[PDB]
RNA sequence: UUUGGAGAGUUUGAUCCUGGCUCAGGACGAACGCUGGCGGCGUGCUUAACACAUGCAAGUCGAACGGAAAGGCCCUUUCGGGGGUACUCGAGUGGCGAACGGGUGAGUAACACGUGGGUGAUCUGCCCUGCACUUUGGGAUAAGCCUGGGAAACUGGGUCUAAUACCGAAUACACCCUGCUGGUCGCAUGGCCUGGUAGGGGAAAGCUUUUGCGGUGUGGGAUGGGCCCGCGGCCUAUCAGCUUGUUGGUGGGGUGAUGGCCUACCAAGGCGACGACGGGUAGCCGGCCUGAGAGGGUGACCGGCCACACUGGGACUGAGAUACGGCCCAGACUCCUACGGGAGGCAGCAGUGGGGAAUAUUGCACAAUGGGCGCAAGCCUGAUGCAGCGACGCCGCGUGAGGGAUGACGGCCUUCGGGUUGUAAACCUCUUUCAGCACAGACGAAGCGCAAGUGACGGUAUGUGCAGAAGAAGGACCGGCCAACUACGUGCCAGCAGCCGCGGUAAUACGUAGGGUCCGAGCGUUGUCCGGAAUUACUGGGCGUAAAGAGCUCGUAGGUGGUUUGUCGCGUUGUUCGUGAAAACUCA
């Protein structure tokens, strides 16, 4: 009765959470099999990040994952990859990258000169 | 065991309560436990004024 | 918790000016006291205490502090006293003093800490901030209309700005490009009397 | 025996241990019928005993009364016991 | 092919050697005295495995059954209430959960733990994936009603009822046994080829009309486990022999499993100075501290195993039991008691009595995750998520600044010239961080439901305005080790002290004043562990006079060995593969 657990690690002002393949008798943060994800939640973009061979690889020999993971799974694509109804599209949305600081410096010295 | 009466005062008698540390003095041979000063029924020696948080007592107003 | 004594009586009682303005220092040379005039028995740990009491006492510097300031010199792959003179200058105060926008250290920490200054287009108030290699320091307009600040960019003339500071315009922007080396920075005293004391 | 839930657990386990015991009892007496059988040494008597035996021991590991491994080695004994004998 | 070792004081008229003692650093699950503004982060019975008030810490299914005590609707009403509805459900039968989760370290010198394998000698519900199916008959009872003891829990007797509850029979040749009969392997029996052949036997329950779940036997996954093995890891001869199922083998019993595991019959042995049997201590490991290194101490939190639930025995259940809020028996304690008889195990979350130096609030939620039940909605969760108290430890910020005099009071010295606190201060200006008063006000929730909503934290965090330098600093030391001195008061009295050692009238060492040094919201004292300690010296040392060649011989176990030839690959060395979890330390 393997289910995909969400470990709670990090902050207590801003939590970070892997995603781990483990038994469902094991600890919340304790016994794991293998480490597959993650999840950032205080970061507006949201990161999420999944080994999708992996992923699709439990999914095959039989996994349960919980609802939250099942809801991250439909958001990478993974679920929907593995029921095949729709395809494989990906939702998830990339963080904006950061304007390179070299750049900034550039602008900044044409502004003053 | 023995003890050792900091200060230049004391009130200490029979049946008195006590608190005692360990510390080695030369001259006498066997004393080697110092009473705590200003505790329990024992109170701070008086005009100090300098080296006080040894002796323990209360700041001057 | 910063200091409020004078400044002037360090300079008397370990010999050697500090601010370089100091009157008094070369009207009586001698220690102060009653009986400044007295000699002194020589000793290498006199030695090594008056050199890193004047460098802590002249940058201002708290002594944990500074002292995760050597361990982290230390640890650096650099030699000690290289690293440690870097980060001892990356300071911002320091900073801000030897870009000549500040005339002393005292109220360029007050300053800074107040946090009259923009660090990258946000406002950061810490009077130890770390400052690193290639970084850039703006100013705010309630700064700028300062009195004194005024003052400071309109009468900055104070010793030239290092090689690794300078100032692009009015706006007293400073820059930092690569890292400072111990005869280019050419700073009074030697850290090699306070890492071997700090090593003991 | 604090909560309803466990007297419920408590009445139910007393129950039903009564019908294991019941059960647990049958299984015995199939064990030492075949036991006294071997003992006088009879042949068809114990064939047809060892018959019942075996449909008993088998439908126990079907109700789960007995592991089924368990009625297998059980059933090889009295095949070799039978054998020998 | 890279990383790194410091000393000082102390025996003598003066010198050296060995060697003892003390100090300079780091750390705490800390305590004490004094002081004490704010924000962020972790942590909080090491003693009595002492005794415990109290409130909680494990329930769920009408889509299983009999039914309606309390609700809703529709029939009715005299407002006592009379019928159906399953929306809803008290209690009762029937499945599942309940060995999960959470605490502690008395017992152990042991396969118990790590490490690497074996299991031809092993089992395994709930999941997934295949194969053939899933006939029939019957008794009984809870419940409900009547009734007895009795305040009590609970209990005897009579009547009565349904189910997936219980019990016969329908086949099953993928299953299990016994007799006869072929190929491979070696790990030896014997295993495998689902080898082949003759005989024997092996079970089921339906509901629902909806994102459907169930019932029997067999093949494979994945987890879950069970037994065993080589190596490792305290002290102790002021503990020399121990043992009779003890050692080895034959027939039976037994479990799932091979097995002196047990029984009956045979043989007398096995382990022992390469430390048995005894005595003392102690859970173990990934780690932590110290240390360049070897080395030494330790088992905080967190992470993985072992064992325990007042003490001592026993057994059933189940796929699973040291069965902590399951059961039977023996002892101590407590409570109710109408004196007929009953009720109890906080080393689970809070809290009470004692211990000591000490360790907390009888606080808020399922908002996110995990777990349990049900098709789902849905229900439980002291796990978990948060708040309060403790400067216990870690990090951060605040109590101001520019200019201001050969330097205004007051104080102490003075050689009576004069110097000190002092750029300090009064002063002219500044923005005023955080507190203070108002406004807005979060993410944490692409989440839950087919509802119309859902944040305990918190209206905190965080931004936008208002007033004012307006509210904010103390503790040790100043003979040398060991950064820092003057005056005054009593002098072998009163007193200081980590070592050297300081007072017998002119003390920079006692007490008080000024001045200085150190630290800083912390400052000092105590305790513990490492270092310097080459002061248990394998890497690192000695034994003539400083501690040390037994008063000399003979001789067992071991160590060790002259020169050469062949062979083995045990020691040694090279290459490659598996493993060394997470967390931990270093680099980016
Ligand atoms: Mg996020
Ligand atoms: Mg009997
Ligand atoms: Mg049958
Ligand atoms: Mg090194
Ligand atoms: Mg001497
Ligand atoms: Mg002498
Ligand atoms: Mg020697
Ligand atoms: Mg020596
Ligand atoms: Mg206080
Ligand atoms: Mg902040
Ligand atoms: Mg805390
Ligand atoms: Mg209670
Ligand atoms: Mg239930
Ligand atoms: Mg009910
Ligand atoms: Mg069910
Ligand atoms: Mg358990
Ligand atoms: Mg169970
Ligand atoms: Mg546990
Ligand atoms: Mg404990
Ligand atoms: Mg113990
Ligand atoms: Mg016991
Ligand atoms: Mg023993
Ligand atoms: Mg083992
Ligand atoms: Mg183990
Ligand atoms: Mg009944
Ligand atoms: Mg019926
Ligand atoms: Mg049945
Ligand atoms: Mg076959
Ligand atoms: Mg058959
Ligand atoms: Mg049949
Ligand atoms: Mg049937
Ligand atoms: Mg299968
Ligand atoms: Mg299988
Ligand atoms: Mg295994
Ligand atoms: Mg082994
Ligand atoms: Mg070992
Ligand atoms: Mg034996
Ligand atoms: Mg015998
Ligand atoms: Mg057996
Ligand atoms: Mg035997
Ligand atoms: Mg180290
Ligand atoms: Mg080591
Ligand atoms: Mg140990
Ligand atoms: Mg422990
Ligand atoms: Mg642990
Ligand atoms: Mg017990
Ligand atoms: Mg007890
Ligand atoms: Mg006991
Ligand atoms: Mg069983
Ligand atoms: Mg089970
Ligand atoms: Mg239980
Ligand atoms: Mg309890
Ligand atoms: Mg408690
Ligand atoms: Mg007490
Ligand atoms: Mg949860
Ligand atoms: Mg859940
Ligand atoms: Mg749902
Ligand atoms: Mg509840
Ligand atoms: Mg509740
Ligand atoms: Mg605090
Ligand atoms: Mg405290
Ligand atoms: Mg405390
Ligand atoms: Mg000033
Ligand atoms: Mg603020
Ligand atoms: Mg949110
Ligand atoms: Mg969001
Ligand atoms: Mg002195
Ligand atoms: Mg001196
Ligand atoms: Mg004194
Ligand atoms: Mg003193
Ligand atoms: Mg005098
Ligand atoms: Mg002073
Ligand atoms: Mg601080
Ligand atoms: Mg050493
Ligand atoms: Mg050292
Ligand atoms: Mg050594
Ligand atoms: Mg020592
Ligand atoms: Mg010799
Ligand atoms: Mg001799
Ligand atoms: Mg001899
Ligand atoms: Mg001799
Ligand atoms: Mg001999
Ligand atoms: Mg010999
Ligand atoms: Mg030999
Ligand atoms: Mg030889
Ligand atoms: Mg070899
Ligand atoms: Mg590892
Ligand atoms: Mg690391």
């Amino acid at each position: 009765a393997v289910k995909i657990k969400l470990t709670r690690l990090g902050k207590i002002r801003n939590p970070q959470y892997r995603i781990i393949v483990a038994d469902a008798r094991t600890r919340r943060d304790g016994r794991a099999i293998e480490v597959i994800g993650r999840y950032h939640p205080k970061e507006e973009p949201s990161l999420i990040q999944i080994d999708s061979e992996r992923a699709q690889y439990w999914l095959g020999v039989g996994a349960q994952p919980t609802e939250p993971v099942l809801a991250l799974l439909k958001i990478t694509g993974d679920w929907q990859k593995f029921k095949g109804l729709p395809g494989a599209e990906g939702t998830l949305k990339v963080k904006e990258p950061k304007p390179s600081k070299l750049d900034l410096f550039n602008a900044a010295l044409a502004e003053a000169e | 065991v023995t003890a050792y009466i900091p200060g230049e005062g004391h009130n200490l008698q029979e049946h008195s309560m006590v608190l005692v540390r360990g510390g080695r003095v030369k001259d006498l041979p066997g004393v080697r436990y110092k009473i705590i000063r200003g505790s329990l029924d024992t109170q701070g020696v008086k005009n100090r004024k300098q080296a006080r948080s040894r002796y323990g007592a209360k700041k001057e107003k | 918790a910063r200091y409020t004594g004078p400044a002037t009586r360090k300079s008397r009682r370990l010999g050697v000016d500090l601010v370089g303005g100091d009157q008094s220092f070369e009207k009586r040379p001698y220690p102060p006291g009653q009986h400044g005039r007295a000699r002194i028995k020589e000793s290498e740990y006199r030695q090594q205490l008056q050199e890193k009491q004047k460098a802590r006492f002249s940058y201002g510097v708290m002594e944990k502090q500074f002292r995760r300031y050597y361990e982290e010199a230390n640890r650096q792959p650099g030699k000690t006293g290289d690293n440690l003179l870097r980060i001892l200058e990356s300071r911002l105060d320091n900073v801000v003093y030897r870009a000549g926008l500040a005339r002393t250290r005292r109220m360029a920490r007050q300053l800074v800490s107040h946090g009259h200054f923009l660090v990258n287009g946000v406002k950061v108030d810490i009077p130890s901030y770390r400052v690193s290699q290639y970084d850039i320091i703006d100013v705010k307009e309630k700064s700028l209309n300062t009195l004194p600040f005024q003052i400071a960019r309109e009468t900055a003339g104070e010793r030239p700005i290092p090689s690794w500071l300078q100032v692009v315009g009015e706006r007293q922007r400073i820059l930092v490009h690569q890292l400072p080396e111990r005869a280019q920075i050419d700073v009074p005293l030697t850290e090699q009397l306070i890492v071997e004391l700090y090593s003991k | 025996a604090n909560i309803k839930s466990q007297i419920k657990r408590i009445r139910t386990n007393e129950r039903r241990r009564l019908r294991n015991q019941s059960v647990k009892s049958s299984l015995r007496t199939a064990i030492r019928g075949f036991r006294e059988a071997v003992d006088a040494g009879d042949k068809d008597k114990a064939s047809e005993l060892l018959h019942a035996t075996s449909r008993k021991l088998d439908k126990a590991a079907s109700k789960g009364v007995i592991h089924p491994n368990q009625a297998a080695n059980k059933k090889s004994a009295l095949a070799l016991a039978l054998n020998k004998l």
